[PDB]
């Protein structure tokens, strides 16, 4: 994949010249970031099941259609897909998150997955919901400074499926 | 517990081929522990007889490095 | 609206790999959109071309796997070396990283005691081909960077030679992503009946069927189309 | 509405097109169909597809 | 990087980030100032370290610049030197990234090949790289020294 | 793969509702019409080779140019294959008239088939006068009411690749 | 679109550079094929209907089951719609080898053609076979040069279908 | 033919062909000749070769063209001497490319499936292919008469 | 793949012909090159090194950006692949020019391999001139006669790029 | 251990470890005196931390000692504090180890068949392994507290 | 030898055989006198062949002999001419055999990594071989030199 110093690199590298103040600068960012990084990561690995928990019971209150009959979520099998899903989908957004860049999300995800869910029938809106939905439930737990963090990616997510 | 030692033969049931198979047939080989309950049930499956198993690269009764 | 399901993945048509020698080109959603999404049901079984003999494909002959090889199938390998000097077994290598890689890695790249163990008869074709799927290199070529059910695609298709029929078997490998990984994905490929039965320990993984646009990009290149 | 977005951005139009549709001689019907039957038009939506 | 190895490492798997790799990633991020001050220090002294390390390559092997050698000429001399540069510039990126990864996926994957296209010597690489560890190690300190040392130990040993 | 039973399942299923009079009207109907079903699907079982045999005569007779050089079904491997997708058809056919259901036609049969032969170079037509010539092939084996009834499932054969 | 002289601009612009030997050598090149190109252009535009009649009688007389009920090109219709992109094919490929260059066969004729076609259930295999059948017809009446040089762009559009 | 399977063989394993291959391609394009002369002898007394079959095998099985029998009549009598026109001249084929891929792949892969579709007996095919083989034998020189005898024999046993 | 003999074995068989005498001619053709085709096959297996190392080093001498930062081959890994795709090349011209056949370099190489590098972002008129850099560095090993038909397959890699 | 995982992932690829995997390994055997005067910390309070664990597990779970389920009777929750106490030591082991593997190829692999075969609650399991964590790493330093609450982070991730 | 190139072959597709290729093995076995021929007369040449090969190869690569060079001194030239000498020995032995696998067996499986550990370039080793082509080929007659001219090419390309 891709993060942030490996970002810094990688321009320098295709431009050919060594580091200057502005790299630095960039790479000492992320530094201070880091430590927050890897709080909210340790915080969310160990509410995995829980924030999946309740992002899914949120999502499904709020529309009620996709667990009964007739809903793209009703089955055993349909809904373990849908949690699954969203397991994906936080866990990738926490590797994205400890990065600091987002392109394990357009690669590992995005990429494919539109044309994936128009083909299966899944709702786009609804799978949305469910992502906004993680995002407000995660943001509780991993603390102010690191739901900020956060909500950048699950916007991302949210914008690449939207 | 790493690295069985397996000695298997087995025979053809489902045809008769004319190429060289004694090496498929019958042989000996090294397995790891965890292919090991898989390579046994498939030995198992087509018919074949497991001779001698041997513990060699790993000790048995290794709660961890295993 | 007015025709039958297309010849296409479960999951898009952009989750189609270009059938070349080595690569991994998939179509991007983002530089060029180009997308046709296709109601394929959960148990839509995909039309296969065999790449050889006609009459030996599983839906008309559930035995043609293990059938004779004629002249219009791929190259087999097959290590029969005493299995306990040779060009043979240098030659089943070179194969083995011609199926699983596609082509050749550079010098630093080899996963050189595996070569060691088959030369000297430690593992079998198999457990080299696992060892050369499960390797960081193949991991980094072809998992890392790709969509997940991108990447189960391609790792079937060099590991199995064929593309999946359908979503029982996408959706087999997708859990078994999400549940263990690369390696389980890989591990569960060549646990398959499938695989022991075409390829047992002894014989290289070979292409066994193309899909329909795969067959095209070889066959109507204006010099392999057949002239009036 | 005709070029998906304002070409006055590159500084493109067509003046005596504007002229026409603005004093009355051709209308607004009038002035789209030879707008869409421009030069412009033709470079941005006809050629590249 | 460190984060970049330890995510893939993680995703390989399907899980979340171990103890250990969060706990690295801690240790990187702490160590992260000390490591832009080596890669400025090494930066700054990139001419000096090239020239230098040039002429002390081109004493310890005076064929490459013999009649007949890979190196003879004023611009094979200059090309050697720029391949310096390249490596010198990986270093800092490596440094900086707190791994080898910048180092092996610029210039270490298919190098063989490379060097085997250009008739260039692994073995000139060696010592080329080598001289740059000496010379770019005698400008810094012995923490800093120990470090960079370990980047331009794994450089010349994948040349070799 | 859905027959009549199951797809009166399904649409109980997706409402949510208990099996009510109606439903029990539609499996009754459903296993009235088996014992013709089961008759004619062992009829076309012990008469499949010949069935293939008579159609193929028939097709390759009233378009010769098909086994003569330069047409598609020349080489003893073509003709194979082509008696071979006659032998697709036929026995789908019977698969689909048990079930009493077009679902696998649809879902086993013509998905993807015409970009098969397109890219084959098969003959569409020609594979559909070949459906055809099984059609009234085994009407006769069959009889009125099992020809009734499984020419919808030829005829939805033809119409898919038409 | 791009033609030779275009593209040479382009790639000396792209660059930055001004033009060198090798760029007036290619400008050369073109401006010397120049009237070759013009006589092979108007030698078509006279002759265009006799070449789509000729290889349309061709790939139709290959391949009966086209015309025939059953075929994608049986209907007044469907038969008049193949032979408007035979025309479209023949008018292109006539407005690349005027051009010198293969841009215009892209953007406005091969991007999205394949995927229609898919769609459509046209068979591409058998498009290219009449691709094939215009270049032949053509070649006779162009000239050997001409035919070399038409032959270039015939090819280009066959294997851009594939 | 021998140039295609010694290019399979070295495209499989991504490799030049070797010396060993090129030999034998040098001896096939060596034997050309030779082949051709073979095969044009061949192709010239086709009528021959195939009425002097004809007329042994119908004598040698009378039940074919007995009443009852597949090849009763003028149309199948000319179908099954046709059949005996196309594996002759399969045979020419498989001469000229210097192996047995051409009569494979044209007229022996599902043959099988095929002639159990026509309901015509797969001995009455072995018997005519062999009673072609002793015809042409006889007619060329005793030389080449066991290279037409090897494709020949494989014919007759993958009917077989 | 398809070479002289079997491109001439089918062109008989689909017309179901005999060999007359224009075949035995064809085929008689073909024997007299192969001495020379052979020759120049193991010349060119000898030095495909020194032929990649020329080749190579006057399309980057041409085109230096392309080896500098900022250019597609601007890495080891990326100037390995460069140089791997052309033996690729060259062994495959090797193939094509012993086979006396262009089918191998159509189902083999070029199958895709123009959209292939479009989507890497490689640049096929680069690639051109180092095919063209391949062709004139063989011609003065192989000698005249062997580089004439090296050319032609040659440029049929460089018109299946371009 | 660190040194295990990095042993086998140079092995894995033929080769030895990176400047990276010295520098993982330099950084453990480096903060090796925290970690064990942690895991003395840890070990010393066995019987507070665990029937603190205990009490909040039964308090926030009422149901695990309530008649019909997993924990009802004494012998049941005995055998409850004893698997805290197997945790607690496992999380000790971790702890020194620098890894999770000790928990991995003791309490981890197959936790989930096991506790299938008790009938013992999965929720259950996570709530106790977190109130273990409130009550050891409140007993702890703040510097230490998160290397320990790390370490029960993996426990409460692997248990559900 | 071209026989057990035959043998290995027929056993790997199991049969007999081909009449193709007893013919080669006729041809080759019928040959076998020039091929001796050949042999001795590079043998009686070792002198000349070894020492002008070297003499060219030190012309082109003046650095190979130069101070710090891999030749230099006259023990490392004697190596020099040494190796020249065992690959002659082993071109002799192809000659014989009738193929190139006695080069593979004895002098290329393993090359690459061997003048590695020696330090020795093998485009120093391509040149020297071709040298010895050079010499070689004048030394026979024009069948002769192009049959022996094969394997001084394999060599190289094996080499390089
Ligand atoms: C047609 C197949 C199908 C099934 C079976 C199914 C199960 C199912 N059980 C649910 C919740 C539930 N299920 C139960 C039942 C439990 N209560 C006790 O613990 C028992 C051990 C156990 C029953 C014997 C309870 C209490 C809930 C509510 C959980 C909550 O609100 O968080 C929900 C969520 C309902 C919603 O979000 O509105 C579903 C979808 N879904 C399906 O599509
Ligand atoms: C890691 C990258 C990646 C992702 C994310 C991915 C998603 C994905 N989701 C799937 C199914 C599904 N996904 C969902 C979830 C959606 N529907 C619910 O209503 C929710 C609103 C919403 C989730 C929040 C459902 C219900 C299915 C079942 C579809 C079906 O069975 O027809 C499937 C196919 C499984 C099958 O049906 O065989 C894939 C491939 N694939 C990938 O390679
Ligand atoms: C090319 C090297 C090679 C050899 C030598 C070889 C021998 C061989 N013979 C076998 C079986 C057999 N071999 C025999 C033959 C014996 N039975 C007696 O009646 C006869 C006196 C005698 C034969 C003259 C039989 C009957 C079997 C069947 C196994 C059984 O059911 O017991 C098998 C195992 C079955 C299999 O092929 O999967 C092998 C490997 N295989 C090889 O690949
Ligand atoms: C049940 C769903 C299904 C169908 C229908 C199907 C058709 C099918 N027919 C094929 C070949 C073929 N099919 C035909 C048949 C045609 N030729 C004659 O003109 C006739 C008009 C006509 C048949 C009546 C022929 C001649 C081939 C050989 C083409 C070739 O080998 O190039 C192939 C490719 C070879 C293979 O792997 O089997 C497929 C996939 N496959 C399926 O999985
Ligand atoms: C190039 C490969 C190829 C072969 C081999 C081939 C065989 C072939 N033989 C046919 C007819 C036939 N072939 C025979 C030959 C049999 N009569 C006796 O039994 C003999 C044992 C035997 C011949 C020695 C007969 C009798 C028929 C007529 C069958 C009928 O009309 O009922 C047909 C049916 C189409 C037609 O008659 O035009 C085929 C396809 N087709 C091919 O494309
Ligand atoms: C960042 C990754 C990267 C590297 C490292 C790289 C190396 C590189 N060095 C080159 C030339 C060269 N490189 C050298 C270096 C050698 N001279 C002595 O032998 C020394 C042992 C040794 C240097 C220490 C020389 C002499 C040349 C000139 C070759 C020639 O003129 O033919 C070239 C050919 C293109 C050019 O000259 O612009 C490349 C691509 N390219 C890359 O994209
Ligand atoms: C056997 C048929 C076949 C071919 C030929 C083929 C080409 C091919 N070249 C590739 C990479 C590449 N290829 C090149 C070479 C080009 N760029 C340079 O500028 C030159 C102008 C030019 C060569 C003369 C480069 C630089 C890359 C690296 C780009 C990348 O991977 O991102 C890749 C990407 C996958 C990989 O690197 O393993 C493919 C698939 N694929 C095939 O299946
Ligand atoms: C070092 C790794 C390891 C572990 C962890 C382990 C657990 C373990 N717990 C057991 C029993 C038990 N364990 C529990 C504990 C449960 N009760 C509540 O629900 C809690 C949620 C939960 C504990 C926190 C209970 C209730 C039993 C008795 C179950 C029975 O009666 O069969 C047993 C069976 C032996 C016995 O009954 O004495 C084992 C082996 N064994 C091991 O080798
Ligand atoms: C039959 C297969 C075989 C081969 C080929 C072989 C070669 C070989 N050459 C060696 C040394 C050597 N070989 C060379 C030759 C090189 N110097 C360069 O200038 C030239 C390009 C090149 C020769 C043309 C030199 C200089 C040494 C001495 C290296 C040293 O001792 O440091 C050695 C180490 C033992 C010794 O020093 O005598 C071996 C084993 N051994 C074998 O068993």
């Amino acid at each position: 994949m891709q993060d942030a110093i490996t970002s810094v690199i990688n321009t320098y590298d295709v431009q050919g010249k060594y580091f200057d103040t502005s790299a630095f600068d960039k790479l000492k960012a992320y530094y201070a970031t880091g430590e927050l990084r890897v709080r909210a990561a340790g915080t969310i690995s160990a509410n995995a099941a829980t924030i999946i928990k309740e992002a899914s019971a949120k999502l499904f209150s709020n529309q009620p259609d996709l667990v009964r009959p007739g809903g793209n979520a009703y089955t055993t099998r349909r809904y373990a897909a849908c949690v699954r899903d969203m397991d994906y989908f936080l866990r990738y957004a926490t590797y994205a998150m400890l990065a600091g860049d987002t392109s394990i999300l357009d690669e590992r995800v995005l990429n494919g997955l539109k044309e994936t869910y128009n083909s299966l029938g899944v709702p786009i809106s609804s799978t949305v919901q469910g992502i906004q939905a993680m995002k407000e439930v995660t943001g509780s737990l991993v603390g102010s400074g690191a739901a900020k963090e956060m909500g950048v990616y699950f916007d991302y997510l949210s914008s690449g499926l939207s | 517990t790493r690295l069985f030692k397996v000695t298997a033969l087995i025979p053809s049931y489902k045809k008769v081929r004319g190429g060289r198979e004694l090496q498929n047939t019958y042989f000996t080989k090294l397995v790891e522990y965890d292919r090991w309950f898989a390579e046994q049930q498939r030995i198992q499956k087509q018919g074949g007889k497991i001779l001698s198993v041997k513990m060699v690269a790993g000790k048995p009764g290794l709660n961890t490095g295993v | 609206y007015v025709k039958p399901l297309p010849n296409q993945h479960p999951y898009g048509s952009g989750n189609d790999p270009l059938e070349i020698q080595f690569g991994a080109i998939f179509k991007s959603e983002t530089k060029a959109p180009s997308a046709r999404p296709a109601p394929i049901g959960k148990d839509v079984q995909r039309i296969l071309i065999r790449s050889g003999n006609p009459i030996t494909n599983e839906r008309g002959n559930p035995a043609g796997g293990i059938s004779d090889k004629t002249s219009l199938s791929p190259q087999i390998f097959k290590l029969t070396q005493d299995n306990r000097v040779e060009v043979n077994v240098q030659a089943v290598i070179r194969a083995a990283y011609q199926q699983v890689f596609g082509r050749q890695l550079y010098e630093g790249q080899h996963l050189s005691v595996s070569e060691i163990k088959l030369e000297n008869g430690e593992i079998s074709v198999k457990e080299f081909v696992r060892d050369l799927a499960t390797s960081e290199i193949f991991r980094k070529l072809y998992w890392q960077n790709f969509y997940v059910c991108k990447s189960i695609e391609y790792i079937h298709r060099r590991l199995l030679g064929r593309p999946t029929y359908g979503r029982d078997e996408t959706n087999r490998y997708y859990d078994l992503a999400f549940k263990k990984g690369f390696a389980g994905v890989v591990n569960a490929i060549l646990d398959t009946m499938e695989y022991a039965e075409v390829f047992g320990d002894d014989v290289v993984p070979y292409e066994r069927y193309v899909t329909p646009a795969g067959l095209n990009l070889r066959k109507l290149r204006a010099g392999t189309v057949p002239t009036l | 509405q005709v070029f998906e977005r304002d070409i006055l951005a590159y500084g493109q139009s067509i003046s005596y097109l504007d002229s026409k549709v603005k004093n009355g001689e051709i209308s607004v019907k009038e002035f789209i169909r030879l707008l869409g039957k421009s030069e412009l038009y033709r470079k941005q939506f006809f050629e590249p597809f | 990087s460190v984060v970049t190895k330890a995510i893939v490492s993680a995703d390989a798997e399907a899980r979340y980030l171990s103890p250990g790799e969060l706990d690295r990633i801690r240790g990187f991020v702490s160590s992260g100032e000390r490591r832009l001050r080596v890669a400025q220090t090494l930066t700054e002294s990139r001419e000096r370290i090239i020239k230098q390390a040039g002429d002390q390559l081109f004493q310890k092997r005076p064929d490459l610049v013999s009649p007949g050698g890979n190196a003879y000429g004023a611009e094979r001399t200059a090309s050697c030197l720029r391949d310096l540069d390249y490596y010198l510039r990986l270093v800092t990126f490596g440094i900086v990234a707190g791994d080898v990864t910048p180092i092996e996926e610029i210039g270490v994957i298919g190098v063989k090949e490379m060097y085997r296209n250009l008739e260039v010597p692994l073995p000139g690489m060696v010592e080329a790289v080598k001289a740059m560890k000496s010379v770019a190690t005698g400008l810094l300190s012995g923490d800093d020294s120990a470090e960079v040392g370990y980047y331009f130990d794994y450089l010349a040993g994948a040349l070799a």
